[PDB]
């Protein structure tokens, strides 16, 4: 896996450059605003079972089709199995918060993804549409101003609506 | 050029191609060159090698002509056995 | 699953061997019993809906505050009162199928195998079930030995839940 | 509490029996410390380990654990404990485990631990939430502690490819290092520093590769070497 | 895998139904027949290496090639080996008559029999003649009624006689 | 494995015959050059790492790309690996020699080594320019006369060459 | 193939190693031996079909039953005398093998392996065989180290049967 | 130790089999060409001293620095030159061991195995060995079989260094 | 596991001395020894399941407690431990002849063995009576001059011999 600075080191060794004063100068612009990508990860964790838990709900309740008898996750084998997945992606995405890019989400979570649920027949329209139900339930989180000193953040949060974004076409 | 040298053999030239260009004495692989047949025991109709007693398997593997970098080893995959057999009157009628 | 047929067949075949007589003995025994759990399976089929009514309104004076306190996981509105009654409809069909195939087979994989984490998750009590089968251990209304094997099936979910 | 799911067998050469009394250059060197080895046979142990489980090619002096090994040669951990310290170890995690999915991962450490290859697909699909949910190191010891490891293996042998090769034939089953490599086509494409994926042959003016023809002076050469002697 | 009892139960919970009263009774047939079931398995059983080496020497008297010089059945090993599948085949074909269907034999002997038996240079139109010389020899001895109340079970001997014309077929 | 006592005992077999007595002259011709084939892989394994790095040396001078940032022997972990793939080749080339032909080479070594260079993006036209390069530095060890008696060994050196041969043409 | 040149490049792969001189002193003890073992391949094979009826007659005559007693199992027949003949020649053709290839490569692979299934399969007993072996290593003829290494792999044969 | 009559041993003791004709024959190529590798060893432990001086001096014309540079690792002070000529000597007698024994053992056990680890902690040069081996490879004085026996020794020593 | 010749390497090396002519001179008798030390294996394992057999056969008709109901001998299970048991000896002692000294005996054979025995309940003091049937079996065996050139080899014989005494006094 590799993060923000990784990444631009990564890239950099396959041309045999040092890195620019530019490339430098972008990197420490993350460092400035580093207390503020942990407010955004601090949130999220902290709540992340009623993340999980108030979606499938919505999500349960929204396509009925799933739980029926027949249907999918119909048992306690196939509805546990459908709650751990949404703590799976939950969880990959904060590693990529943190991180800064979305190589923990990409290699460790959606590689291989989209045929996995076409062999188990599990219908992958529905697990983007809980993906979707996760990333605005975390992004009113984000948006909250408690405990923290008033300012902006509005690229930071920009930025996780786009790892769920990535994480809900990935799997379809 | 011709292979001249016994120097040269791994420098320019590979290998023969066919087993009428060897080496004097060997094989195309590079082994001797040991006739293929010898006494049968057990001449019989019902118990022996027949003309119809079924190929082995490991003739090939032995061979080393089952690995598809050696030159024995021959595709089958566009050669005439796999072509339908216009005789069959399934796959003439299917395919008017 | 965990039909007596398929645990003497995993055995035989573990050790790649025939089916002996000790299989067939296993299998013999889950034939002399099937005459006592097949009328069970009958019985409580045909008085399903007394008894998934009757053990849901069980509940509902047992522990009276599911009826009165908000949130998605009581029975206080219409939506909520069906889920706790489709769960006693749920445990009352595992155990019909658990006597038509003799063992604990059908249920463990359709309602025991996950169990933990769906009422982890939604906050469902697990002490409302074991209400739940109590009653319906109570007053299914058999005796003998059809009620004997009835009750095995009824005890082994609520050894699961408790 | 989320048992594995079922997945269906396949016919494999390992599921029956070869009728082998007196086995014979394609049986494949136990290495056990059931032996009791002297200092110079636990090398081999150690080196047939690393092969095992590594490739070849990650032998390296920065791969080795020479931690592990003492606690080998002084009878503290098993061959069970040495392979599974391997699989857990850093740089396994970092030249093999970063650069594969969950699913091509669990083939690899079937291939490698269990000594065959898998059954189907599903079986991929059935142990790679077993890592995603306990860790590798939740992975490893459930799949140490099937009776497929316990049966074959026990606990003081070091594992191998579990009957590869049939005892007529002469071309036998891919070996698992050749057949699963360090990544695969996906991780290929530029997360590994790579272009271009396939190139023509080399050409040249001078040609290099001439077969010999059938009156071609090197053929009759022959005695090239010495000449005989008598009379 | 499934017995005859937990198919229907596999067929009855996808749709979410309680059992019929119909089904109930054809399962309770199950439940009658199963002394005739239980004998035809032990009559089987008591004789199986007998089917086995009976109609392997049929098949190579009438298909002498195969234990000429280069035939498939021509070493000691190749010998044993064949002996040994007619074994597996008829083990799992025991197997499927007690449990009413053929849930273990498709899963546990055939999945894949037919690639294996391709890739080694086996005829597998011999091996499917060798099942049926094993059919016939197991139907004759479940149709004997030395040792057996006398009656009529020919609906469970045309069932036996389907587990092996579906090794049969799943094999070439 | 086959030596080449065993390949002519594995095709006499699949027809049931003896061995007649031209087959053994031609046997007993090969026992003859048995001290000559075991000085070439004497040459071949006790010059083992100047094979190895002479030719790498050699590989790298004309093609200098595999070795500039980007390329596929850059990246020091990526050197060593290189050098291992040759000294893996020349010594299965060095089993082929004293066993008389290439099948533990075969099936050992070749056997899917094209298709995994192409899974790494390895260019394998470039691996067969490495071996063609232990191919002739092998040959002018094995014509070198020190360390030997005066004879003839030159039919050993052609057999020698066509295992590099075989081994090049694999990985195309 | 258990042959000394198979197992020499065995030893060195097991430790992904060039082959140094241990392995080829074991691949010049094979180059010693082959020529006294290969004369004794051309004596046998010469002798083939002496040794071959010749043998057979000697099962017949301490086993006189095997002519007599019915069933498919016994050389009662023309068809058992011709599968019976089959069989000696199996044993010496397999005996011939090992002497040009050096070991016991060929007899494990073609004749060894699954014969005990085999011999209690059909019903022949492995006294037979022994019996017939026994003639041959007492009839071949030879002296020397040629029937030093050729009696080698007789008994290696007698020994597997017992 | 690695031998070759303890790896005819282990493949034989692998396989659950007795001595066989694979095996005997690898233990007598050991024996044949022992006479040859048995003076060899007499010859090289007769003139050590010529050879170890030499081939100490050897490395101190071609890298004249390591008598010069100041410093632990270099041959530079008495103290530092009897240490050379001490390693030199350990070389040496390896090779006489390797070559009463047959095959490369105990170099494997007594010396290759943590080599590196001590030329990278003490700062000595792998290449300051190699040109001393090649001195003694040329300087033997040897010739005909006995020669190829001790070169195809120091040459493994040399394999490991490069 | 050591032979004789890395016997009296091992002690050379713990002083740091070169072998004198002496040690060297001891050697090379030990290998125009060799050629009737090689006799004396293959007499032994061409017999091997003579002596077993026999040497079986005639310990349990002095010692029929063993094989009587109760006996540590009876139960064909039992029976087959027996044999494996006399078998693995046997193997093991001969392993040592061709080596020169016990290393090989020692280690993978009898270190443990009087141990195993006490645990399982076996009469050790019954096992050496049956090593030592099978040492009396094989000295008048090596002893046979069939086949052989009529030499003197009675210090091989006296070797042999107490290689069977070393194992017999190991497990009482
Ligand atoms: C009389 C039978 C015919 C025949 C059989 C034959 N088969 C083999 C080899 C194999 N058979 C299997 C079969 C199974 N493996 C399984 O796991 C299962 C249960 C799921 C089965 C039924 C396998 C894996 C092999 C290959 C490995 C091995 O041989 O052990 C052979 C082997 C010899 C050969 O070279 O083919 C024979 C002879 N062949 C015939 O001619 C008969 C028609
Ligand atoms: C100078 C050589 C060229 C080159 C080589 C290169 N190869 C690798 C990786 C592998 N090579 C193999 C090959 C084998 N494995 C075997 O077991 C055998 C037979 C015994 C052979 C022939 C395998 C399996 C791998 C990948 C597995 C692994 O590395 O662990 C690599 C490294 C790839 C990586 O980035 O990890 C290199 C660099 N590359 C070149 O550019 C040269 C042309
Ligand atoms: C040719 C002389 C060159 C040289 C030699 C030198 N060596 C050392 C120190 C050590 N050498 C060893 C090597 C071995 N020890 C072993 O037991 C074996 C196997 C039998 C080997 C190969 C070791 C362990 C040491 C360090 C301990 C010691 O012996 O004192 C030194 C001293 C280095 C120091 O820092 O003290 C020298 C000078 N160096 C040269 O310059 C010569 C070219
Ligand atoms: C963004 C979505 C929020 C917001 C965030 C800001 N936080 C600022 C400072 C700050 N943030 C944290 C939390 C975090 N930092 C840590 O070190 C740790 C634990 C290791 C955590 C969880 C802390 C503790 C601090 C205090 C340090 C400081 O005062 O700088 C911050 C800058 C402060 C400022 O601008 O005055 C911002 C903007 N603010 C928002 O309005 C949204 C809701
Ligand atoms: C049909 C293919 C046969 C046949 C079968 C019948 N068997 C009958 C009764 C019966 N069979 C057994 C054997 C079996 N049952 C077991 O429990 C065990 C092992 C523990 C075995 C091996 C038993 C014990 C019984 C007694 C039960 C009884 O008396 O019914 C039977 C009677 C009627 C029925 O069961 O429906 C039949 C028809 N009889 C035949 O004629 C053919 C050959
Ligand atoms: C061929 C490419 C060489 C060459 C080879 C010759 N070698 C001859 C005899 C010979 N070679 C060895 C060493 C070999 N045998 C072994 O057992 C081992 C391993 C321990 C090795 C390396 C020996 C011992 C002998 C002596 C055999 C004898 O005395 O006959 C040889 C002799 C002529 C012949 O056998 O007809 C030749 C030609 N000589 C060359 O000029 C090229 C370069
Ligand atoms: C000793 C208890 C025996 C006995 C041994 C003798 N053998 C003598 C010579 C000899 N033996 C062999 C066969 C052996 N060498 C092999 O390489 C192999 C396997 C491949 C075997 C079985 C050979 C080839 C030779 C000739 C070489 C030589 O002379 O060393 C021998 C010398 C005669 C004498 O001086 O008496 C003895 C003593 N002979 C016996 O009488 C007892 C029974
Ligand atoms: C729930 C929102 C949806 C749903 C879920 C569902 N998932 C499965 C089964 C699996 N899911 C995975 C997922 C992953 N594996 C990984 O390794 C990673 C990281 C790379 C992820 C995200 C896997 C491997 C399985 C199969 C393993 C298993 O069977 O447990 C099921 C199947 C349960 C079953 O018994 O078949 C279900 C139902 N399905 C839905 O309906 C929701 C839309
Ligand atoms: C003759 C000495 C005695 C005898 C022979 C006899 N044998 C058979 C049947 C078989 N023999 C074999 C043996 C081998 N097959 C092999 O491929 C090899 C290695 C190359 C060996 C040793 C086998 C497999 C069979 C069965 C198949 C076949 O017909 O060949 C029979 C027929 C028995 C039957 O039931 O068909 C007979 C009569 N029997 C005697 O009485 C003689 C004393
Ligand atoms: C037979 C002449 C005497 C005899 C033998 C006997 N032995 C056993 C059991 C074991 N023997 C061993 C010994 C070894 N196992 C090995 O792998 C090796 C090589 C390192 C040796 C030396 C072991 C481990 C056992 C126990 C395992 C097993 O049961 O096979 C038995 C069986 C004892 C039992 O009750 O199981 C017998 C009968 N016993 C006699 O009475 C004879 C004097
Ligand atoms: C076959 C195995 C199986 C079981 C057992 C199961 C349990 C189960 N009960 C659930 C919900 C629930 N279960 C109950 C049940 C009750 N809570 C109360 O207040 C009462 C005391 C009690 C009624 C007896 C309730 C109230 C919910 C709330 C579901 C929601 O609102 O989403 C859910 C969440 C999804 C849903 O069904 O809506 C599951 C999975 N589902 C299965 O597939």
């Amino acid at each position: 896996m590799l993060d923000a600075f990784a990444k631009v080191v990564a890239q950099a060794d396959a041309r045999g450059e040092f890195l620019s004063n530019t490339q430098i100068d972008a990197l420490s612009k993350m460092v400035k605003e580093g207390n503020q990508r942990l407010d955004i990860v601090n949130k999220v964790t902290s709540n992340a079972s009623a993340i999980v838990t108030n979606s499938a709900r919505a999500l349960f309740a929204e396509q009925p089709q799933l739980i029926q008898p027949g249907g999918n996750a119909y048992t306690s084998r196939r509805m546990a199995a459908c709650l751990r997945d949404m703590e799976i992606v939950l969880r990959y995405v904060s590693y990529a918060m943190i991180a800064g890019d979305s190589s923990v989400l990409d290699d460790r979570c959606l590689n291989g993804l989209r045929e996995t649920y076409q062999a188990l027949g599990t219908p992958g329209s529905s697990v983007a549409v809980a993906i979707q139900k996760m990333k605005d339930a975390s992004v009113a989180l984000a948006n909250d101003t408690t405990g923290t000193p008033i300012g902006d953040c509005s690229s930071l949060v920009a930025e996780l609506a786009g790892y769920f974004d990535r994480a809900a076409v990935s799997v379809v | 050029d011709k292979a001249r040298s016994r120097s040269d053999w791994g420098n320019r030239n590979v290998l023969p191609a066919s087993e009428g260009d060897a080496v004097l004495g060997r094989t195309a692989k590079g082994a001797v060159a040991v006739p293929e047949f010898g006494i049968p025991q057990l001449d019989d109709p019902v118990l022996g090698f027949g003309p119809d007693s079924m190929v082995d398997p490991r003739i090939a593997e032995a061979d080393g002509a089952v690995w598809r970098w050696d030159a024995g080893f021959v595709d089958e995959s566009m050669t005439l056995a796999s072509c339908a057999d216009i005789s069959d009157e399934a796959v003439a009628d299917e395919a008017f | 699953m965990k039909t007596p047929i398929t645990e003497a067949i995993a055995t035989a075949d573990n050790q790649g061997r025939f089916l002996s007589n000790t299989e067939l003995q296993a299998v013999n025994g889950r034939y002399q019993r099937a005459t006592a759990s097949l009328t069970a399976a009958k019985a409580l089929t045909g008085s399903a809906q007394r008894l998934i009514t009757g053990a849901a309104q069980a509940v509902y004076n047992k522990f009276p505050y599911t009826t009165q306190m908000p949130g998605p996981a009581y029975a206080s509105s219409a939506i909520g009162k069906a889920k706790c009654a489709r769960d006693i409809g749920y445990y009352l069909r595992m155990v019909t199928y658990c006597l038509v195939v003799g063992g604990t087979g059908p249920m463990d994989e359709y309602l025991v195998a996950g169990l933990e984490e769906i009422n982890r998750s939604f906050d469902l009590s697990p002490s409302w079930y074991i209400e739940a089968l109590q009653y319906i251990k109570n007053s299914h209304g058999l005796s003998g030995q059809v009620a004997n094997e009835a009750n095995a099936y009824i005890d082994y979910a609520i050894n699961t839940l408790s | 509490s989320i048992p594995i799911l079922k997945y269906s067998l396949s016919t494999q050469n390992q599921r029956v029996e070869s009728f082998e009394v007196n086995p014979g250059d394609e049986q494949y060197r136990i290495y056990s410390t059931d032996s009791l080895p002297s200092s110079s046979e636990v090398d081999q142990i150690i080196w047939a380990a690393y092969r095992q489980i590594f490739s070849e090619h990650q032998i390296l002096k920065s791969t080795k654990q020479p931690f592990l090994e003492s606690q080998l040669r002084f009878n503290q951990i098993s061959i069970k404990d040495f392979i599974k310290g391997l699989v857990l170890s850093a740089p396994f995690r970092d030249l093999n485990y970063n650069v594969n999915n969950n699913y091509r991962f669990v083939e690899i450490c079937v291939q490698r631990v269990l000594g065959r290859d898998i059954y189907n697909e599903r079986e991929k699909i059935a142990w790679s939430i077993i890592i995603a949910t306990q860790g590798l190191e939740g992975f490893i010891d459930t799949l140490l502690n099937t009776q497929e490891y316990l049966s074959n293996f026990g606990d003081s042998i070091v594992p191998f490819q579990r009957r590869r090769i049939i005892p007529q034939r002469s071309k036998g089953e891919m070996p698992f290092n050749l057949k699963t490599p360090r990544y695969g086509i996906e991780f290929r494409s530029k997360l590994a520093a790579t272009q271009f994926s396939w190139a023509s042959p080399i050409r040249r003016f001078r040609p290099q590769e001439q077969q010999p023809k059938a009156g071609d002076p090197a053929l009759f050469l022959n005695m090239v070497q010495e000449m005989g002697p008598g009379l």
